[PDB]
RNA sequence: UUAAUAUUUGUUUAAUGAAAAGUAUUUUAUUAUUAUAUUGUAUAGUAUUAUUAUAGUGUAUAGUUUUUUAAAAAUAUAAAAAUA
């Protein structure tokens, strides 16, 4: 029903919108709009302790 | 390209042999007569929306 | 509506895996490339250890004093150690109702990829492209 | 005739339940009335006490056929079947039996 | 509480063994839970049709397919047990099969009485 | 306000939903069981027991004893049909036979079965399944179906065939 | 009532309309999550006699 | 709302709320079974509903006998 | 034929929501595909 | 004319056949007796020979199909097609391999006749 | 002439070339998972004329294997038993 | 005549096992059973469970 | 507000031609001089005769 | 071994051969005149006899496109009759006892 | 009769385990390992082979393979200049 999707010489960002299976290095906007029941995408790994702790203490002494 | 010149063409070539094994001359032959009746029907359901439904 | 980039670009600072690689959990070596069974963090840093972003395993993502998954897929590192945040806070071991020595955290830094580093890296990049010189 | 049938009909024209059906095949249930009828009619004999007692006809006895085609010919009783309450007369009712042909022995 | 042993409703196993429908031996001294009963009928159809979820995400009696028939089970035996598999409590239900022998004029019997080749495929065989 | 209730006759009319006959019509693979037991079943078991009622009933203790004759004919004249596969040591070699068992038996009866009346005494290993009778349809199209069985591959020591001359 | 009249917020392409095909048992095996469902005494005995 | 027969061989709309039938796909007409109806009655075994009992005597007759 | 689409024999006007249904029945088959269930016809009684 | 939908067909080739390096002496008057056998011949160029690469590529996918996975997917696609309504599709059980070993064997002589 | 072979293939990565032939086929086919099949593959009773249709006769290589299925999806009671 | 062992068993024999192959390798042999009373641990506050899974 | 047609009213679409070059109309052919079958001028055969003279 | 598996398939069929009628049964009147121990030895006799005969059946059921009717199908009735008529005189001695 | 009708039209697959539900003739469905009786494994529902991924775990590059047609009006969507 897209117009981008219609025209005969699809444009690179149109054949990434088309990127919806789950695999590495895929389209991650495109599977993150679809639900999380649809999608395995976890939460995101945040990592938190003394090395991002000390870094920040610095720079903020 | 008719289903019922095909029809007709398989009841040709059935007649055809029918009257070559009567004795009849092959190049010599003519529909002499040709005619359909109705037969057997069939029934088939035809669901339509809104709780309807009709018998093809 | 997400509100974040796709295929983020790594002109600037390219994200690789190294060719020695440990564990934080474990300090013990994983697979490179072959198997995904790693999850990378990365987060653009050279900061010790395992610079550019450090590496668990599927198996041992997992808090190293209770031995427990993470609460919402976020580790507190304790002197070399992942601890959990209830572990990190100091209060009482709670068993989850979900899975127990496993979390729900994705392969090869597919979870971690929707954040971080993105193009353009610095202002002084831009400049450079939009200049003839 | 089916494949014939089948060559006449039409590639587009689909018809399905070919190897499975929506209703269980597997419910008991009755015949249609002709078809009842039928089984009635050929098989009269399955009716409780259908054969004639007392019995009187015994293969050796010479008899007369009263009524019928061959009517006022005499004949030896060959076969007594019983339960149908049917005589096999000798040279009386005489007719072919078509064999039907088989690998190596043709139509007799 | 109930005739039969609390196994049958939840095995003495943490994944539910020796769950079902147990038909007993009349002069065995087991008793099962095949009762048919106007208010055993209800739970007796339940196992029958609908099976028993156990709580470790397993149907024990019946998954589907073809319903179990309690009426032909073989006579229970015993009860179940940690250690082995089974434990043969009544030894008296199990068939032990035993014919005699030859003693006697056994050499002369035969399937039939006496009264006083080449095989070829047929459509039907009167005697 | 009432009903002209004196122009009926004293008859009890058929409920509206009529009852469907108890007989099951069902000859199918999810065909089951009926739990509930009526009075004919009673009946006929007196009779075929103790002749019920043209003869008196033995006391309990014959009755519930091993001389009652059911247990008695069924542990000295035992009725198992148990009936082997040929499509399964027929002009092949296997360390597995297939039988067809009644649905009454065990392993371990199947066991005593075989080393008792054929003598087969390397037996490994019995594994059973329940499977429904074969169900058919004659030319008038009268359901019909066959006895139930219990498909049992039975593992043995040594592989036996049966050689069919060609 | 919400989508269809009948079938209310039960959507056709979400779930099954009637889940009690004939008679459904209530009860599961082992709601309880008790160390030894077996009975009072079954097996090994439990504590000293007496 | 029932603008014809109430028999399913009828030939006019009918609805389910009035004249409710079980579903039968095909099935034969008044006169006598077409030949959409023999294609399954040769090729199935029987007609593709599954309500008519296979009543083949008299073909049984006609070979085996 | 070419006389008759001159003339205009025949239905001038054709069926609109087809051309999306037919996608939308693709992507089903797809969905059952990954689902691992048989394809079914989209119009079986409505033909 | 395509019975399903009445349209026309039409052959669509090249021309300079003989002063090809594929395709020298083919004759599409009738094709092969299997899809993935090399197509037919003409007795006058029997002696004719293929380029290397596109012999080896093509034997490459001919071979995909003397699989019994390919036999699988052929009665599958038997009982897809039946279960579709599609008529005149045989029944799984009385199809037939399209590729057998007696089969092969006297395509590869055949081949090996036509070099 | 050195095509890839599944059997070869899971002789080189040591990957039971049953289970790894699975791998590459429906679950439903091989295990005990919950998969839809086509009436037309089941097996039908024979006819006068024609003799019977079996599923595994027809399909050998999508039976399901049990052995593979208790190994790799059914839990064991050996691991679990604690006297 | 073998023992009728269970899995918690064949994990108690696996730590004496290891516990007896550190003990001929010659590097401290760390039994963990030995730090085990009955309150618990001796000194971990920490929960351990036999049979332990994969 | 449509009623029932007479027979007089559906013989009515025969008179024109519309109904006639769709039905009622015959082929022009000949005798194919390489196949010896029925042919129509414009249409040819699959055959590496019937495709360089195609007649 | 294979000689306890050779009694369960008939001989003739083997051999492709027509197996013969047998002459009668055991009728009730000449197993009066049995000892219970004779009477279930002819019973296991036709025990293994009546299983043999129901393989020979399940396999002619199994094969009835390739392999006609199975032959001589009266042997199944006679040995049905058998032990009938076993059964018989058995509940008779034990209502006497 | 409408009805030479409306409707269908099978040329290109991005995703992974139950239970309710469904019983469709699994001919020995599987062939084996362990141990130890018994019991049961393939297919929903919306009157259908229907706008349809039933979200219970779990994670992921297997492309995990049925949508005709040679111009037009009206209509339906999408786009739609250096005019306002
Ligand atoms: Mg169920
Ligand atoms: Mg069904
Ligand atoms: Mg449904
Ligand atoms: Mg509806
Ligand atoms: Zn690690
Ligand atoms: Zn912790
Ligand atoms: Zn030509």
């Amino acid at each position: 029903k897209e117009y981008r999707l219609t025209v005969p010489y699809r444009s690179e960002v149109t054949m990434l919108r088309l990127a919806n299976h789950k695999a590495i290095n895929s389209n991650i906007r495109e599977l993150f709009k679809k639900p999380l029941v649809m999608n395995n995408i976890k939460a995101i790994p945040r990592d938190l302790g003394e090395i991002p702790r000390d870094y920040v203490l610095r720079l903020l002494f | 390209l008719r289903k019922g010149h095909q029809i007709v063409f398989r009841a040709l070539e059935m007649a055809q042999q029918g009257a070559e094994a009567k004795g009849l001359d092959k190049e010599h032959l003519r529909v002499a007569h040709i005619s359909c009746y109705p037969g057997p029907t069939d029934k088939q359901i035809d669901i339509r929306s809104k709780g309807y439904y009709a018998w093809k | 509506r997400p509100h974040f980039p796709a295929y983020n670009e790594d002109v600037d600072r390219p994200m690789v895996v190294p060719p020695d690689a440990i564990c934080f959990n474990c300090d013990k070596p994983i697979d490179a490339g072959d198997v995904n069974s790693y999850v990378w963090i990365p987060a653009g840093n050279a900061t010790v250890p395992t610079p550019q972003g450090y590496f668990f395993h599927f198996g041992c993502f997992k808090c190293n004093r209770c031995k427990y998954r993470l609460g919402h897929n976020k580790f507190y590192s304790k002197d070399g150690k992942a601890w959990c945040i209830p572990c990190a806070l100091g209060r009482d071991v709670r068993v989850p109702t979900r899975r127990w020595h496993t979390s729900y955290v994705n392969t090869h830094r597919t979870g971690s990829r929707l954040t971080g580093h993105f193009f353009p890296r610095h202002s002084h990049q831009m400049e450079f492209l939009f200049d003839p010189n | 005739r089916l494949e014939l049938l089948e060559s006449m009909r039409h590639p587009r024209e689909r018809d399905f339940y070919q190897d499975h059906t929506y209703h269980n095949q597997w419910l008991r249930r009755d015949l249609e009335k002709h078809q009842k009828q039928q089984l009635a009619a050929r098989y009269k004999y399955f009716a409780p006490d259908f054969e004639i007692s007392p019995w009187i006809w015994y293969p050796g006895d010479i008899v007369e056929v009263v009524s019928g085609e061959g009517i006022g010919q005499r004949g030896t009783i060959i076969a007594v079947i019983k339960y149908k309450n049917e005589i096999v007369v000798q040279n009386i009712n005489v007719q072919d039996v078509v064999i039907p042909a088989s690998e190596s022995r043709p139509e007799q | 509480k109930n005739s039969w042993p609390e196994w049958m409703d939840n095995g003495a196993d943490g994944t539910g063994y020796g769950i079902g429908l147990h038909r007993t031996h009349p002069l065995s001294r087991l008793r099962g839970n095949l009762k048919r009963s106007p208010s055993h009928v209800p739970r007796v159809l339940g196992m029958m049709i609908q099976g028993v979820w156990h709580k470790s995400g397993v149907k024990l009696y019946f998954r589907g397919g073809k319903p179990p028939n309690p009426s032909v089970h073989p006579y229970l035996t015993g009860e179940p047990c940690p250690l082995y598999g089974w434990k043969v409590t009544d030894e008296s239900v199990i068939r032990q099969f035993n014919m005699p022998s030859i003693d006697g004029t056994n050499f002369r019997y035969k399937p039939y009485v006496a009264l006083q080749k080449p095989l070829a495929k047929r459509l039907f065989f009167w005697r | 306000k009432g009903w002209r209730t004196w122009e009926y006759q004293h008859t009890r009319p058929d409920p509206r939903p009529f009852p469907d006959p108890p007989v099951n019509d069902y000859f199918g693979r999810s065909r089951i069981w009926n739990p509930i037991a009526c009075k004919l079943g009673y009946v006929r078991k007196k009779a075929d027991e103790w002749g019920w009622p043209n003869k008196p009933p033995p006391p309990t203790g014959l009755r519930y004893s091993q001389e009652f004759f059911p247990f008695f004919f069924e542990r000295y004249f035992p009725d198992a049909e148990v009936r082997l596969l040929l499509d399964s040591v027929l002009n092949n070699e296997t360390k597995r036979p297939v039988f067809q068992i009644p649905c009454s038996m065990s392993k371990v009866e199947l066991v005593n079965y075989l080393k008792n009346i054929y003598g087969i005494d390397n037996v490994v290993r019995v594994e059973v399944r329940n499977r429904r009778g074969r169900r058919y349809k004659n030319e008038v199209g009268e359901i019909k179906m066959m006895d139930d069985y219990k498909v049992a591959v039975v593992e043995l020591d040594t592989p036996v065939s049966v050689e069919l001359k060609q | 009532k919400g989508g269809r009249a009948k079938f209310g917020t039960r959507a056709a392409e979400s779930g099954v309309w009637n889940d009690v095909g004939g008679i459904t048992s209530r009860v599961v095996a082992n709601m309880e999550q008790n160390p030894h469902p077996g009975g009072d005494d079954f097996g090994p005995p439990r504590g000293p006699p007496k | 709302y029932q603008r014809g027969g109430w028999s399913p061989g009828s030939k006019h709309q009918k609805h389910m709320t009035l004249n409710p039938t079980l579903y039968l796909y095909r099935f034969p007409g008044p006169h006598g079974p077409g030949p959409y109806t023999m294609k399954y009655w040769w090729t199935l075994g029987c007609f593709p509903t599954g309500m008519e009992v296979p009543f083949r005597l008299h073909e049984f007759l006609s070979t085996y006998q | 034929s070419q006389f008759l689409k001159r003339t205009f024999v025949g239905g001038m006007g054709y069926n609109v929501k087809r051309p999306y249904r037919i996608e939308i029945r693709m992507e089903h088959d797809k969905k059952r595909r990954m689902r691992r269930r048989n394809i079914g016809c989209r119009r079986m009684m409505k033909s | 004319r395509r019975r399903t939908d009445a349209v026309a067909m039409y052959f669509v080739e090249y021309k300079n056949r003989d002063m090809s390096d594929n395709h020298k002496g083919e004759d599409y008057s009738a094709g092969p007796e299997r899809f993935f056998l090399p197509p037919r011949i003409v007795e006058t160029e029997k002696g004719i020979q293929r380029p290397p690469h596109m012999q080896m590529a093509f034997d490459r996918w001919a071979s995909k199909f003397k699989t019994e996975e390919f036999h699988h997917w052929w009665r599958l696609r038997h009982a897809k097609l039946r279960y579709w309504g599609v008529r005149n599709v045989p029944h799984p059980s009385d199809v037939d391999p399209l590729w057998t070993e007696k089969e092969e064997e006297e395509w590869h002589n055949e081949m090996l006749a036509n070099t | 002439r050195g095509r890839f072979n599944m059997d070869e293939a899971a002789a080189a990565l040591q990957l039971n070339p049953a289970y790894a032939a699975a791998l590459y086929r429906p679950l439903n086919y091989t295990f005990h998972i919950r998969g839809q099949l086509y009436p037309a593959q089941k097996g039908r009773p024979s006819r006068p004329g024609s003799l019977a249709a079996s599923q595994g006769r027809m399909f050998p290589l999508y039976q399901r294997n049990d052995r593979l299925d208790k190994e790799l999806f059914r839990l064991n009671s050996r691991g679990l038993t604690t006297e | 005549g073998t023992l009728v062992f269970s899995q918690a068993m064949r994990d108690a024999l696996m730590d004496l096992e290891r516990a007896v192959r550190r003990k001929e390798l010659g590097l401290e042999p760390n039994y963990v059973w030995d730090r085990w009373g009955p309150v618990g641990f001796i000194d971990g506050a920490r929960t351990d469970h036999l049979p332990r899974f994969a | 507000p449509k009623r029932k047609k007479n027979p007089m009213q559906l013989r009515r679409k025969v008179y024109g031609l519309h109904f006639k070059e769709k039905y009622l109309k015959m082929e022009e052919w000949y005798y194919c001089p390489l196949c010896a079958e029925p042919k129509k001028p414009g249409e040819w055969c699959r055959r590496e005769d019937c495709r360089q003279i195609k007649p | 071994s294979a000689a306890a598996f050779y009694e369960f398939v008939d001989n003739n069929f083997l051999n492709n051969k027509r197996p013969p009628v047998p002459g009668g049964s055991w009728t009730v009147e000449v197993l009066r005149n049995k000892s219970l121990a004779d009477l279930q030895h002819i019973w296991f006799l036709l025990l293994k006899e009546r299983n043999m005969l129901k393989s020979m059946k399940e396999h002619y059921l199994r094969h009835q496109e390739e392999l006609g009717a199975m032959p001589a199908p009266s042997r199944l009735k006679m040995i049905d009759e058998s032990m009938r008529n076993i059964k018989r005189v058995v509940k008779e001695r034990d209502e006497e006892a």
